[PDB]
């Protein structure tokens, strides 16, 4: 019970600090969505198919091909950013469908109740996903990131998931990110290594290095760098705590 | 008392909290910050205090 | 050559559109984001009023 | 008091207006869901006609490195879609090559 | 005083779309760096040519 | 000891005329860098690679060759600023480079 009313305080210090209301992350999040074919759908399917070319494969090809129609029927600015969230949605299958077997159900215009059903659930996914993107803001060496390496994310993680916890976690690395600065994408590309230090972290968030490292020393007993987010997070935890 | 007693300034290697709090509420500083205000001193070593 | 030459005017043709089209794309979404941020600003001014 | 609420009538009429314009710039034609599927679809277009006219250029390094007895010849250098900037410039270094 | 509390909220949401603009302005596509390497590469194939 | 108050009062008194932060200078004049391989160093890597021709003899003609490519790269607005800024760090030459 009271670990319920400290999860219910802290999404709505989250909330009101994102300025979301309830119904937003309802929006970016439920599964309770409705299953009707919109124009928005029909405009993806016609896109889609018109716009691809001959039968391409999967993740190797089919994706890099796919993307830029992809981001060009739901609002992105960028191809790559589609990429992965595609990649993403491969990874998590909207009742079973991949982005394969989503082009069969394409391209068909003879399908039946529940295909266009799945077809609908895959494409209203699609939109919680670029929605979960462009409301947090996420310029994809943030988000490739944590969709192929999810182990850089948390170390028990291993597939990156559409939860609301994984959202809020997706805030607070975003917001330390952009607390970086000037080098934000030289602590994002030592964190795609297991090259982020302490005299690193604490010169880009402007902390000591003996503090930031001695903060290190209370959440891992021995490890030298920071190999995960959840790390940051909680060594982050202890320099509030201490200052 | 100002006594000429050893003392190691390094944050964890002390656990001598009487005099060292003192330098801490008189300088306004921490373990870390007093340390490397010691490094400063001396050109980033520490010799002996 | 002159194939290759032409297949390459039109790439440069192409370049030069895509250009001009992501540059009116954020011009269009600066223009919106402007416009949502004046609306919490007017209903902002009205409580104060 | 009377000249204060003519002044929220005048607040409440500029809300309504920036909420015309946001309306407008909603469901106007020209709108920012045009661009983007405008840049999508050009892009895809893009690179796949900058396969196609690469394609050519080494066509036509193949017949230079045939005519003149040279197949050492290399004009076409191992690059031009910088995939950062979108493959911006491809045609331009395509041109000089 | 609770209109001036008001007018604090209002610059402080001031201050938050400003930031937002210019987060936009750093992170678009075409912003200033994309020019940068764009006329540099043409700089550069313009004096080969 | 005095030389160097008056050293710290005038570096205090420029930083705030500049209205530059400690942390804007320790980023424009340090050593004590990171070494990771950042994708600005990358973007400068595939740039300055598949840009330049074939290969050019020094501060003669390479570094000429080379700022219009350098100055792409980094964030400046003329390539014979970087022309200067190369000719500034070949006679510095950061870890012998």
């Amino acid at each position: 019970l009271t670990q319920l009313i400290s999860f219910l305080f802290q999404c709505t210090q989250w909330l009101t600090t994102q300025k979301w209301s309830v119904s937003d992350v309802f929006l970016m999040t439920t599964d309770n969505y409705s299953t009707v074919l919109t124009p928005d759908i029909e405009n993806l399917i016609t896109t889609l198919s018109n716009g691809l070319s001959t039968l391409s494969l999967g993740d190797d090809e089919l994706i890099r091909a796919a993307a830029p129609l992809i981001a060009a029927s739901i609002q992105m600015d960028s191809a790559k950013t589609a990429e992965t969230i595609l990649l993403w949605i491969n990874q998590i299958k909207p009742q079973g469908l991949t982005f394969d077997d989503f082009m069969i159900i394409a391209a068909n215009r003879d399908r039946s109740e529940n295909e266009t059903s799945n077809m609908v659930a895959f494409c209203q996914v699609l939109g919680q996903l670029s929605l979960i993107v462009r409301n947090i803001g996420l310029s994809e060496n943030e988000l490739t990131l944590l969709v192929t390496k999810p182990e850089k994310f948390q170390s028990e993680t291993t597939a990156l998931q559409h939860d609301l916890p994984t959202l809020q976690a997706l805030t607070r690395f975003h917001a330390v990110i952009m607390r970086c600065g000037s080098y934000a994408t030289e602590i994002l590309t030592a964190l795609e290594l297991g090259a982020l230090t302490a005299e690193q972290l604490a010169v880009a968030l402007k902390f000591d290095a003996q503090v930031v490292t001695q903060a290190l020393q209370q959440t891992d007993l021995g490890v030298n760098t920071f190999t995960n987010w959840r790390t940051i997070d909680v060594t982050l935890q202890w320099l509030d705590v201490a200052a | 008392s100002a006594d000429n007693t050893k003392l190691d300034l390094t944050p964890g290697e002390s656990k001598n909290h009487f005099y060292l709090g003192i330098m801490k509420r008189a300088f306004r500083v921490n373990d870390t910050e007093l340390y490397t205000l010691w490094k400063l001193a001396n050109g980033g070593t520490n010799p002996e205090f | 050559l002159e194939n290759a030459k032409w297949g390459v005017s039109q790439l440069i043709q192409f370049g030069n559109t895509l250009l001009s089209i992501t540059e009116r794309q954020d011009a269009e979404a600066l223009a919106e984001i402007l416009q949502t941020q004046g609306s919490e600003l007017a209903l902002q001014s009205i409580k104060m009023q | 008091r009377e000249a204060a609420v003519l002044q929220k009538n005048y607040l409440e009429t500029q809300q309504a207006q920036t909420q015309a314009q946001l309306a407008f710039l909603q469901s106007k034609f020209s709108n920012a869901a045009l661009y983007n599927w405008l840049r999508g679809r050009l892009s895809a277009i893009y690179y796949q006609f900058y396969d196609l006219a690469v394609s050519l250029c080494l066509m036509a390094e193949q017949t230079y490195q045939y005519e003149l007895n040279n197949a050492a010849a290399h004009f076409i250098k191992p690059g031009a879609w910088h995939g950062t900037y979108a493959g911006l410039l491809a045609g331009e270094t395509l041109m000089l090559n």
